[PDB]
């Protein structure tokens, strides 16, 4: 679970 | 007479021009003589292929850096799945070279283009701040096709360093005229996400851009909210055409998609506008977008006319960008007056929400004081409340001129019991209205469950001018 996504 | 580009894929760039009128009217700006010369755009993403045959001629190392590995070279990291192709696809939409026998062309095909490599790693607050604040007296326009997760249950925005970077950019960047920040509004449509729960798009300092399909419909991935300003074309169903751009490993693609493709097209159109008047401020640029964007033939069930006669939608903002109209209006534009800010604390005591709550308040908008506003720009309702299931709430705000903004729609996946802690819901839908008079806030439980909570603070914050 990344903090920011593309 | 203007000669249109001869690149091999230019005929497939249906969104730039054509006789059908389903386009962004970019060729009309080219024929007025604006192609982007002298403007600098930076793509904040996972890297840029600086030696690509359709990018090398416009590449600008002064607009580039590698924040993930702490070096000046933003080349992407190559992998078997081509995971780091995203930033190169975005760059070619803005500034792919014209008339060179390769792929298609950018919207601003004579502009200078750079990239910040910052998504290929852990994206901290410091990482964001260092990217948004890169070389602010050289880069004119920043483009960001990323953000918080679109799972339909997150409420998140810029932390302290990143918010400080936004304020420094619009105050001191570009020689004091202010950096231009362009944002993609989000891909959370299938999750019923709201782009007002994303602090990057919800910020007054960014131009948040949504998408429309080739046949003029709301795409499956689209998020609706009141903070969106305008729209550009992107992908839809499999009978609809997609976006043509530069791809990783020196290739060309015809299948770039999603919210990610909409913000770069807006950034290129803004680059043409700045060439037409280099003295425009960050607020001037948002005024131009509001006045020139076009609703015609975009299908939505929520089109509404606001207090000054403009059509506005939560799916599209003020409508499709129009490049020819932007560059024409820019040339003799008179700079707006300095921005005023009027703060009104609404509540005298906390209020139980229950099944439905309505709060009415008549305001003077700082009458008699140096921050008196008769001409609104952005408005915020900053709310603090508790509730047992956040996603069952819907929230609306009505302006004195009768314009109803949806601040929050129901989010079925949002089970959080954490409420909202001074969250600044923003609306663009009352731009140019007089904000004096009665405002109404409505909070309601959209489910049959017996939910409970309390509203403890409501601050109405108004921005704008008196001329
Ligand atoms: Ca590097
Ligand atoms: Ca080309
Ligand atoms: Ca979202
Ligand atoms: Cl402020
Ligand atoms: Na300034
Ligand atoms: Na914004
Ligand atoms: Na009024």
């Amino acid at each position: 679970r990344r903090r920011r996504k593309r | 007479v203007y000669q249109e580009p001869t690149d091999p894929k230019f005929p497939q760039q249906w969104y730039l021009s054509g006789v059908t009128q389903r386009d962004l009217n970019v060729k009309a700006a080219w024929a007025q003589g604006y192609t982007g010369h002298g403007i600098v755009v930076s793509i904040l993403d996972d890297g840029i292929e600086k030696n690509h045959p359709d990018l090398a001629g416009n590449y600008d190392p002064g607009a580039s850096f590698d924040v993930n590995d702490q070096d000046p070279d933003p080349q992407p990291r190559y992998t078997q799945m081509n995971d780091n192709r995203h930033g190169t696809r975005c760059a070619g939409e803005v500034a792919a070279v014209a008339n060179n026998g390769v792929c298609g062309v950018g919207v601003a095909y004579n502009a200078r283009i750079g990239g910040v490599r910052m998504l290929d790693g852990e994206v901290t607050d410091a990482v964001e701040a260092r990217s948004l604040g890169l070389n602010p007296n050289h880069i004119h326009i920043y483009s960001a096709s990323w953000g918080p997760e679109d799972d339909g249950k997150t409420v998140d925005g810029p932390a302290r360093l990143a918010e400080e970077a936004f304020f420094r950019g619009v105050s001191q960047g570009r020689g004091g005229l202010g950096s231009i920040f362009v944002w993609a509004s989000g891909n959370g449509g299938r999750e019923h996400d709201s782009c007002n729960c994303d602090g990057y798009t919800n910020s007054i300092y960014t131009l948040s851009i949504s998408s429309a399909t080739q046949f003029g419909n709301v795409p499956w991935y689209s998020e609706a909210c009141s903070s969106t300003l305008a729209t550009t074309y992107s992908s839809g169903n499999q009978n609809e055409k997609q976006i043509v751009t530069t791809d990783l490993r020196q290739k060309c693609t015809e299948s770039h998609t999603g919210t990610s493709a909409s913000a770069p097209l807006a950034a290129g159109i803004i680059a043409l506008t700045l060439e037409a008047n280099k003295n425009l401020t960050w607020r001037d640029m948002q005024h131009l977008v509001v006045q020139t964007s076009k609703p015609a033939h975009l299908n939505a069930n929520d089109w509404a006319t606001n207090g000054v006669g403009r059509k506005v939608s939560h799916s599209y903002g003020y409508g499709l960008l129009d490049a020819g109209a932007m560059v024409a209006l820019a040339q003799n534009w008179t700079t707006v007056a300095p921005q005023r800010k009027c703060i009104i604390d609404i509540l005298t005591e906390p209020k139980d929400i229950g099944k439905r709550l309505e709060v009415r308040k008549t305001v003077t908008a700082c009458l008699g004081e140096p921050n008196h506003i008769t001409r609104l720009e952005h408005a915020q309702a900053r709310l603090t409340l508790s509730y047992n299931r956040r996603g069952d709430l819907a929230i609306h705000l009505v302006s004195p001129m009768g314009t109803r903004s949806t601040l929050l729609a129901a989010r079925p996946h949002d089970y959080s019991a954490d409420g909202f802690n001074d969250w600044a819901f923003m609306t663009t839908h009352s731009w140019d209205e007089d904000p004096s008079g009665e405002w109404v806030l409505e909070i309601e439980n959209t489910s049959e469950a017996n939910n409970y909570g309390t509203l403890t603070k409501f601050t109405l914050v108004l921005y704008g001018t008196a001329s």
